[PDB]
């Protein structure tokens, strides 16, 4: 028990660590940086207009 | 025996954790959802949906943080990762809320699948189903506060988002916009709320305050076993108190029994016919003769009116950031106020 | 022993549990 | 502020007030090793 | 001021009626045993 | 408003006074496991 | 054994329970509570005097002992400003040097001291029903009660005096040469209306009637203690209380409760045992300073829509009470009882005086008002005011609470159904129906 | 029987009487038949009540274009603050109920008649033989009136900050509340939620497993409660049928086999939860209030970025400027 | 012929191979296996 | 005229609370 949990645990502890340090969290679900809320561009609130070209638009809305 | 029948006795083997078939629906759907709620507080945002941060990553707590609805421009879409709106693009369903709709939809089939083992755990058993008709109070609860009231507004957006600030965010959004308090079908629920905790502390109290003295020691939980034959509090010094102290008391403790089983049912389903009629905005929102009356004089004023006027402020001074797609845009001389009224 | 309900519903709670507290203790060390 | 001399003591000060609470915590840690008796 | 007593009337009802029903629990008393008992409560009465 | 005053006060030292000579009657002897 | 369920009949989590019949670990356990309390206030003076910033007044620092002991006239000077912290510091110092002497001797009553008293130390044993040993005990602690009262009592007239918020232009610290002794002024405090305008016992608003009130009380206290010691209790008494351990407790607690009450107002209400310079503004005392400060920079310039006596009847932020008085107009007018040493000279016999505020005002009034309005526990920062009511009424609440329960109890274990019913004989069972 | 007083303290402590009275019952019924009494009739036919102080009266009679819901006893001027408003201390009758003491009336008669029953409970329990504290679980809604009625008004300095005796009245002093403190963000309200949610959860779980496993006693032509006769020495139902069919809905560890615990629980967690609630209304008295999230958000650059918390505050503000009908 | 009805067939191939069969067949496995 | 209606079912309330104490059946052993 003890023998296989000392090394999964805490290695799974550090994947987790690694999974927002390194910056991957915010590739894979889209959640702005703290420096990139408001492009120079677009200073206001980005909302989706239409529902059928919602990837396109988010497509534009964080290329920057 | 045949498969059906294996897997049959296998589903009904008293293990730890009971399976049946009714947990085929309720385990992958209920960890499913779980699981997307707290993905969802700890790294999705909601900043392309409702202008909002809502996630551990954003910096939010655990009353701020939310598992926010789908934006406005899409509509009562069902909001598939597959679908036409993300088209299999986890990054882009995340940022326009369909993690919201996998939630909600898996949910739903969890709290299905819960009801349905509650079913099957009393047919196994041998008792009568009470429950998973008591769970139908959650169940309708659910259905029309976060399925059947948006369905009825224009989407998901105005559906309550998976958060604790969200939750008191929808609370004073309806308020303002609806006047629930007002609300018949809402009072009667908050009654059968209140009666239920009533009854439940009362009930809790008489039982502990009429054992019998089975035991020698001064704490008296080990007086109690459960193969007992016997009652373990007197029933008629109970009556006895409650019918010379309040005027009236229960004599039948099945009857007792059913009615705090009745009382928040019959609340949470009252409350449930209130949230489906202020789906469609058919709402006891104002009394007719009182604004009329408040039209034609000045000096009339009662509380209702100020309530009026509240719902009013809640309405100007919270639409342009609780709804950006619409863009509102209220000059500050159109902003209601006490002051210049 | 390898394979159980309960050992597998127990590392499908377990296994994104402790992912997730690794995650949010990161965040607790963001510049933020 | 203390005083000059006894400036280097504050982290144990700052420690000293919530003490109490541990006893309480402290009361429990000898019911549990006793075992509840 | 002091009991809310701003006339002096006042003060009939607040000493007359508690003096009349202690007249009447005096009637109480002196039918009670008053010895020690060595007890946490006393049931002679 | 002096008579509705003196009319209060008689009532309420009444109600008083009887309540705590009450209580001051033995009340712990008035139990069922008296003897 | 006496230290399980099997042989005490209570559980671990009622515990305690078990010492209501052996004395001396009751007062080790009791010793040992001292201890802790004796401990945290000076570990608290402590952490509050390595945390005191000079230049901040003490209301904005989260201070609730050092404002104790800048009343009681330690280190503080004119104008309610701290001067030094060392006298805080020793009083910390020999607060929490006692503890270790008082957690001794709990530890020592509690486990290796003997468990019963009265087999080998007949002087201080009793038996909770034995109502003479019991007086003597209150009694006892009745005189070192009063003997406390007399001892704030020779330090507020003869060791140092105290804070009077009350002296000419701003507190100081004060001897209080003739406290009052009458017995009128007492009995009227004693007796006042707890409602608005009156107060009860919170509204003393001088040092002389907190001196001679406490001179009555330790005096009281002596002679009840004495009393106590030498009497035995009536036949009236003896009949209408129960007398075990756990209806004296009981008592205490509905005590402490109602004590408690009254300290949370004290707190929140008075200003002359606890001066604003220490604790900062009442919320009246607040909003009243805000509303004064808005009436002066009115008087002063006059462009704030009032340059003359055109507005209502009398100047700006003027009005009149219900019984006729002028008082401060606005929100405010609810916080017209109010009495504040900055605003007490600007006060006639009608009210408010326009023209003595117009010239007879000071500088110091202006700052005291406006560091008032900065710092206000309604609102314009969480007041320690604000702390102490809240904490204080929370516990005066929950041992209401606890004196409910344990009265309860009492009667029950008294009477003797406290486990339950009988089951044999069962009392309902014997009434009528009906 | 020995003396005129002994025949009246045998008479009140009667456990022969209808309802008992009791030495308790001595205070309680006078108050509360009073504050009944008043309150009917000024919920019918009260003038309108200038709560505000400043000369605009808001009716909450019936008489004056009210119904049920919208009618009220409006709590007493603003310009009497907390001061102690009987009818003699009022130049005119009118003028008592311009100011709102009815309001000081009800409240305060209905306070000593609440403690009166808690008293009364203790009493009655006393008198039966039985444990005594059903009186400290009534303690809770007590406290909650209390604080709704007494101590926040303390707190504020005024009566007309107390919860006004009707429904609409209510629904203003909720949402008044919300906007002055943020209750919803306030822990102790959080915990009166929790605690009125699971007492409901926990009252519609124990009926339902004793309904379940109700033992057949009956046939199929009548109703399942004619199978419990009153007085009846045996158990209704299987406690040990509805410990397992909980014991197999859940993980079989979460469960309450002893009957007494359960009911001890069941008693306990509502209870606590009202306490809670009322301790927090009553540090909210003294400004206390509950968290503040606002502006926990900002970009790089220093901008706020808005949170549910953020939305909440501009309903509390949108709230807020109405209520203020000063600047 | 359109996106989203390659979509919905490959969602209910999905839904087929990795929910349904995946979880019928261990079930299946594991209750022949364990006769008990 | 609606006052009369209410004063009407509040009055009714009460009395059917009335009768329901005090002409309640009577609670027996059987
Ligand atoms: C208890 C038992 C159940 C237990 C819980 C079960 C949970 C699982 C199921 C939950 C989700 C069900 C699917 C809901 C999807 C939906 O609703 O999808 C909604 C769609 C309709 O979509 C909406 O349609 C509207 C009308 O559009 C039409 O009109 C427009 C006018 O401008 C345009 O012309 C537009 O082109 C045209 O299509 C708007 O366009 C909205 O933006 C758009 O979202 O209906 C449809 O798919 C199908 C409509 C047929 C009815 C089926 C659902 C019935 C349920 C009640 C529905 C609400 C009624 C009021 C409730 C109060
Ligand atoms: C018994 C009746 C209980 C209600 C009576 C009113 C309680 C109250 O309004 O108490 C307030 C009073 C203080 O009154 C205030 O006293 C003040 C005194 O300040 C005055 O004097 C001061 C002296 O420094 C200052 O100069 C100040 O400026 C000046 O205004 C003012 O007079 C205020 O107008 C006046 O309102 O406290 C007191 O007398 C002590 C009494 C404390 C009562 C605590 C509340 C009651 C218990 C509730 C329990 C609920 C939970 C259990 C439920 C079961
Ligand atoms: C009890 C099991 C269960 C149930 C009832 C559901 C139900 C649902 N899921 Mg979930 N899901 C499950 C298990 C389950 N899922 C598992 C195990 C996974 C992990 C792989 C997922 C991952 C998942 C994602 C990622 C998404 C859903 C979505 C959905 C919804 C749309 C379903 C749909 O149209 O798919 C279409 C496919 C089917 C219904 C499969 C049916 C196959 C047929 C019956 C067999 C015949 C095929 C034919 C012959 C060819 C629906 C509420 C979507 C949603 O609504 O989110 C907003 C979504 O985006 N699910
Ligand atoms: C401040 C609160 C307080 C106090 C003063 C006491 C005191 C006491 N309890 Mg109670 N108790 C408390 C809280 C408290 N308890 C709580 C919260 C619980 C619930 C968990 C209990 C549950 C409980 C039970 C179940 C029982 C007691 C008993 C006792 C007595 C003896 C305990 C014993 O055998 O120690 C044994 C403990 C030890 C040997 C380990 C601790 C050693 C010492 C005390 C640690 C002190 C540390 C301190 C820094 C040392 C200072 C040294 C000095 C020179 C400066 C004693 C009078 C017992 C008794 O006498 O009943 C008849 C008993 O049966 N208590
Ligand atoms: C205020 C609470 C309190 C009470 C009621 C007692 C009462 C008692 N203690 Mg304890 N004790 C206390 C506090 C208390 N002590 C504290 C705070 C300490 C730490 C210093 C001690 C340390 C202590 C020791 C070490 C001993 C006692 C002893 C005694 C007994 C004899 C004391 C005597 O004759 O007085 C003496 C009177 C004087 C005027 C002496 C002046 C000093 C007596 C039962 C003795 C005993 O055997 O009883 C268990 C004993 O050996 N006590
Ligand atoms: C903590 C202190 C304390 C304690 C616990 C006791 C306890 C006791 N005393 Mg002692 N006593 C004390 C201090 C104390 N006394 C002091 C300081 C004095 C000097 C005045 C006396 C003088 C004294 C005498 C002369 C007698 C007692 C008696 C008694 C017994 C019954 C008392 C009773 O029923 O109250 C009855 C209480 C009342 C009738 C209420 C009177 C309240 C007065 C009018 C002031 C009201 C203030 C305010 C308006 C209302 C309370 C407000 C509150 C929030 C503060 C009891 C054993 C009697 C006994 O049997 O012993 C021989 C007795 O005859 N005591
Ligand atoms: C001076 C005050 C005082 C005294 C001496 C007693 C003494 C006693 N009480 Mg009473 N009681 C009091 C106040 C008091 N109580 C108050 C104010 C309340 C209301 C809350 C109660 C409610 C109460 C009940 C309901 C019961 C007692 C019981 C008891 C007995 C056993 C207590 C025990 O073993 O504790 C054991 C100690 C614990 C289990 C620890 C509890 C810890 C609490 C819940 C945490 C509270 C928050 C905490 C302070 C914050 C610290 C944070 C930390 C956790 C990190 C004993 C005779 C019991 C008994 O046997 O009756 C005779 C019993 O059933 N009391
Ligand atoms: C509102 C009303 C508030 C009333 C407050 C009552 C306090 C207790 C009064 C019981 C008074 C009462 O009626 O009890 C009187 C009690 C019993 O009286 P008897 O009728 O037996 O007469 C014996 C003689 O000694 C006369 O008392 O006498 C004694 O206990 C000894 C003398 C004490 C005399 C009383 C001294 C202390 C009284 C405090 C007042
Ligand atoms: C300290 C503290 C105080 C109070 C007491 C306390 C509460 C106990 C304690 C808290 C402690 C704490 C902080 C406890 C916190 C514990 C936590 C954070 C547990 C997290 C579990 C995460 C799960 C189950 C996610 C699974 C992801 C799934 C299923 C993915 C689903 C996917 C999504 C996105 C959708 C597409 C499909 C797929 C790909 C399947
Ligand atoms: C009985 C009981 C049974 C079981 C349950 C139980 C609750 C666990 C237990 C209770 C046990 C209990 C409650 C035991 C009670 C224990 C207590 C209260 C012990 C007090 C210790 C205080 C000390 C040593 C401080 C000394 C201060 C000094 C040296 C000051 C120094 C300063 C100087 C000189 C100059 C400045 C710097 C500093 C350093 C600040
Ligand atoms: C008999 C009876 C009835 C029936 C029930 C029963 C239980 C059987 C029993 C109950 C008995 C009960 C309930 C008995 C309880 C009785 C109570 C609560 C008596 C309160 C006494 C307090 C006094 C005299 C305050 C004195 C304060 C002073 C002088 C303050 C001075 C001040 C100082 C120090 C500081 C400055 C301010 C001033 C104000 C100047
Ligand atoms: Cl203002
Ligand atoms: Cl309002
Ligand atoms: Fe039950
Ligand atoms: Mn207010
Ligand atoms: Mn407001």
């Amino acid at each position: 028990y003890w023998i296989i949990h000392s090394i999964t645990i805490p290695a799974l502890f550090v994947a987790g660590w690694l999974f927002v340090s390194t910056g991957l969290a915010y590739d894979i679900f889209g959640t702005p940086r703290p420096n990139e809320y408001f492009t120079q561009e677009r200073q206001q609130v980005p909302l989706v207009n239409d529902r059928f070209s919602a990837k396109q638009e988010l497509e534009d809305l964080t290329k920057g | 025996r045949g498969w059906f029948d294996l897997m049959d006795d296998w589903l009904k083997r008293d293990r730890f954790v009971f399976v049946g078939w009714s947990g085929l629906l309720l385990f992958p759907t209920s960890y499913l959802s779980i699981g997307g709620w707290f993905t969802g507080t700890t790294f999705v945002t909601s900043w392309y949906t409702h202008g909002l941060a809502s996630s551990y990553l954003e910096g939010c707590n655990f009353f701020t943080a939310a598992v926010s609805t789908p934006a406005n421009s899409m509509g009562h879409s069902l909001l598939l990762l597959w679908g036409p709106e993300a088209q299999g693009d986890f990054t882009r369903w995340c940022q326009i809320g369909g993690l919201w709709a996998f939630c909600a939809l898996h949910g739903s089939f969890g709290l299905i699948g819960f009801c349905l083992r509650q079913f099957e755990i009393a047919r196994l058993v041998g008792i009568r189903p009470y429950n998973a008709i008591a769970f139908s109070g959650p169940i309708a609860i659910f259905v029309s506060v976060f399925l059947m009231y948006p369905l009825g507004q224009a989407s998901w957006f105005f559906a309550p988002s998976l958060g604790v600030a969200a939750i008191f965010r929808f609370l004073l959004f309806i308020q303002g916009f609806h006047n629930f308090t007002l609300n018949p079908f809402h009072m009667m629920g908050v009654a059968g709320i209140l009666g239920a905790a009533l009854l439940c502390a009362i009930h809790g109290a008489t039982v502990q305050n009429t054992i019998f003295e089975d035991g020698d020691a001064a704490n008296t939980f080990r007086a109690f076993t459960p193969t007992q034959a016997e009652e373990t509090y007197s029933m008629v010094t109970a009556n006895r108190f409650w019918s010379q102290i309040f005027g009236v008391a229960f004599s039948n403790k099945r009857w007792l029994h059913f009615f705090m089983l009745f009382v928040p049912l019959a609340g949470l389903w009252t409350s449930a016919i209130g949230i489906v009629g202020l789906a469609l905005n058919l709402r006891a929102y104002d009394f007719v003769s009182q604004e009329l009356r408040a039209a034609e004089d000045p000096e009339f004023e009662t509380f209702y009116t100020k309530n009026i006027l509240l719902n009013e402020g809640i309405r100007s001074w919270m639409a342009a950031q609780d709804q950006p797609h619409e863009n509102f845009i209220f000059p500050e001389e159109v902003l209601p106020r006490g002051n210049a009224l | 022993p390898i394979f159980t309900f309960r050992w597998l519903a127990i590392h499908g709670l377990a296994v994104p549990t402790v992912f997730f507290l690794g995650a949010i203790t990161s965040m607790q060390f963001i510049q933020r | 502020k203390l005083p000059e001399a006894y400036a280097v003591f504050k982290p144990i000060i700052d420690v000293a007030p919530v003490i109490p609470v541990f006893f309480l915590l402290l009361a429990f840690v000898w019911q549990a090793a006793v075992g509840f008796r | 001021e002091a009991l809310g007593v701003d006339d002096g009337r006042l003060l009939v009802p607040l000493v007359l009626i508690p003096v009349f029903i202690a007249i009447l629990f005096s009637n109480f008393a002196s039918t009670q045993d008053n010895e020690d008992f060595f007890d946490t409560y006393d049931q002679r009465r | 408003m002096f008579t509705l005053k003196i009319v209060v006060y008689t009532t309420v030292t009444l109600f008083v006074s009887l309540f705590t000579f009450g209580f001051l009657s033995n009340d712990a002897s008035r139990n069922p496991n008296r003897k | 054994a006496g230290r399980d369920i099997e042989s005490t009949g209570f559980a671990w989590w009622s515990g305690n329970s078990r010492l209501i019949n052996v004395s001396g670990k009751l007062l080790g356990a009791h010793v040992a509570h001292a201890g802790l309390m004796v401990f945290w206030c000076g570990a608290m003076t402590l952490f509050e005097v390595a945390h005191y910033i000079p230049e901040k007044p003490l209301y904005e620092q989260g201070l609730i002992l050092l404002p104790h002991l800048a009343t009681l006239g330690w280190g503080v000077g004119p104008g309610g400003e701290i001067v030094d912290i060392y006298p805080y510091f020793v009083v910390g110092i020999l607060h929490i040097i006692s503890s270790a002497v008082l957690g001794f001797g709990g530890v020592y009553h509690s486990l290796i001291g003997p468990d019963t008293l009265e087999e080998s130390f007949p002087a201080f044993g009793y038996d909770w029903r034995d109502k003479n040993k019991i007086t003597t005990i209150l009694g006892i602690h009745l005189v070192i009660l009063g003997f406390g009262a007399l001892l704030l009592v020779v330090k507020a007239m003869y060791v140092g005096g105290l804070y009077d918020t009350w002296a000419p232009g701003g507190g100081d610290v004060r001897i209080i040469d003739n406290p009052t002794l009458n017995p009128v002024v007492i009995i009227g405090y004693v007796l006042k209306s707890p409602w608005g305008g009156d107060g009860w016992i919170v509204s003393v608003n001088n040092m002389e009637d907190i001196v001679g009130g406490h001179i009555w009380i330790g005096f009281t206290c002596i002679a009840g203690g004495f009393w106590h010691i030498l009497t035995k209790p009536f036949a009236w008494a003896r009949r209408a209380y129960v007398w075990s351990g756990e209806a004296y407790l009981s008592y205490s607690l509905v005590a402490v409760s109602l004590m408690g009450f009254i300290a949370s107002q004290y707190s929140w209400y008075n200003n002359t045992a606890y001066p604003s310079e220490f604790y900062g503004p009442t919320g009246p005392e607040a909003s009243q300073s805000q509303a004064f400060t808005f009436l002066v920079r009115d008087q002063r310039l006059g462009a704030s829509v009032a340059s003359a006596q055109g507005p209502t009847g009398l100047g700006k932020y003027l009005m009149r009470s219900p019984s006729g008085e002028i008082i401060l107009g606005g929100e405010t007018q609810r916080f017209w009882d109010l009495r504040a040493p900055w605003i007490e000279p600007l006060r006639g016999p009608n009210g408010l005086d326009l023209n003595k505020i117009k010239n007879d005002i000071q500088p110091w009034q202006e700052r005291r008002a406006a560091e008032y309005m900065t710092h206000a526990p309604l609102g314009s920062f969480v007041s320690p005011r604000s702390w102490l009511t809240c904490a204080h009424f929370l516990l005066g609440f929950v041992f209401y609470i606890g004196h409910l329960w344990h009265a309860g109890r009492a009667r029950a274990a008294a009477a003797g159904f406290e486990k339950g019913i009988n089951r044999e004989n069962e009392p309902t069972l014997s009434l009528r129906p009906i | 029987s020995a003396s005129l007083w002994e025949r009246f303290c045998s008479w009140i402590t009667s456990t022969d009487n209808r309802l008992y009275i009791g030495w308790f019952g001595v205070l309680m019924i006078p108050t509360l038949l009073t504050a009944t009494t008043v309150y009917i009739i000024a919920f019918i036919a009260a003038p309108p009540v200038d709560i505000d102080g400043i000369r605009e009266p808001v009716a909450g009679s019936l008489l004056y274009g009210n119904n049920i819901i919208t009618g009220a006893v409006i709590p007493s001027s603003a310009s009497i603050g907390i001061h102690f408003y009987p009818i003699w201390e009022a130049a005119s009758l009118d003028e008592w109920l311009y100011n709102g003491g009815p309001y000081q009336l009800i409240v305060d008669h209905f306070l000593l008649g609440v403690c009166g029953w808690i008293g009364r409970e203790w009493e009655f329990s006393y008198r039966l033989g039985m444990r005594p504290w059903i009186s400290v679980a009534f303690t809770a809604p007590v406290a909650a009136a209390s604080a709704v009625f007494l101590v926040y008004p303390i707190g504020q300095g005024s009566f007309s900050d107390g919860m006004p005796l009707g429904i609409s009245g209510t629904f203003n002093f909720m949402l008044v509340f919300q906007a002055e403190h943020n209750i919803l963000m306030h822990p102790f309200h959080q915990l009166g939620v929790a605690g009125v949610f699971g007492g409901s959860l926990f009252s519609a779980m124990h009926g339902s497993l004793v309904t379940s496993s109700l033992i057949r006693e009956t046939t199929e032509n009548e109703s399942a409660n004619y199978g419990y006769k009153f007085g009846q020495e045996e158990e209704t139902y299987n406690i040990v049928a509805a410990h397992g069919y909980f014991g197999r809905l859940i993980f079989q560890y979460a469960s309450f086999n002893n009957s007494r615990a359960l009911h001890f629980f069941l008693g306990l967690w509502p209870v606590v939860g009202i306490w809670f609630t009322a301790l927090g209304i009553m540090t909210m008295a003294f400004n206390l209030n509950g968290f503040n999230f606002n502006q926990s958000v900002v970009d790089s650059q220093g901008r706020v970025i808005n949170t549910w918390a953020d939305i909440l505050n501009r309903a509390n503000l949108g709230m807020e400027v109405m209520h203020e009908r000063n600047a | 012929m359109t996106p989203s009805f390659s979509a919905f067939i490959n969602s209910l191939l999905a839904g087929l191979f990795i929910v349904i069969i995946p979880i019928g067949t261990a079930l299946l496995i594991v209750s022949q296996s364990d006769r008990l | 005229m609606e006052t009369l209606v209410y004063t009407f079912l509040l009055i009714g309330t009460l009395g059917v609370l009335f009768f329901a104490v005090f002409f309640r059946d009577p609670p027996r052993i059987a």
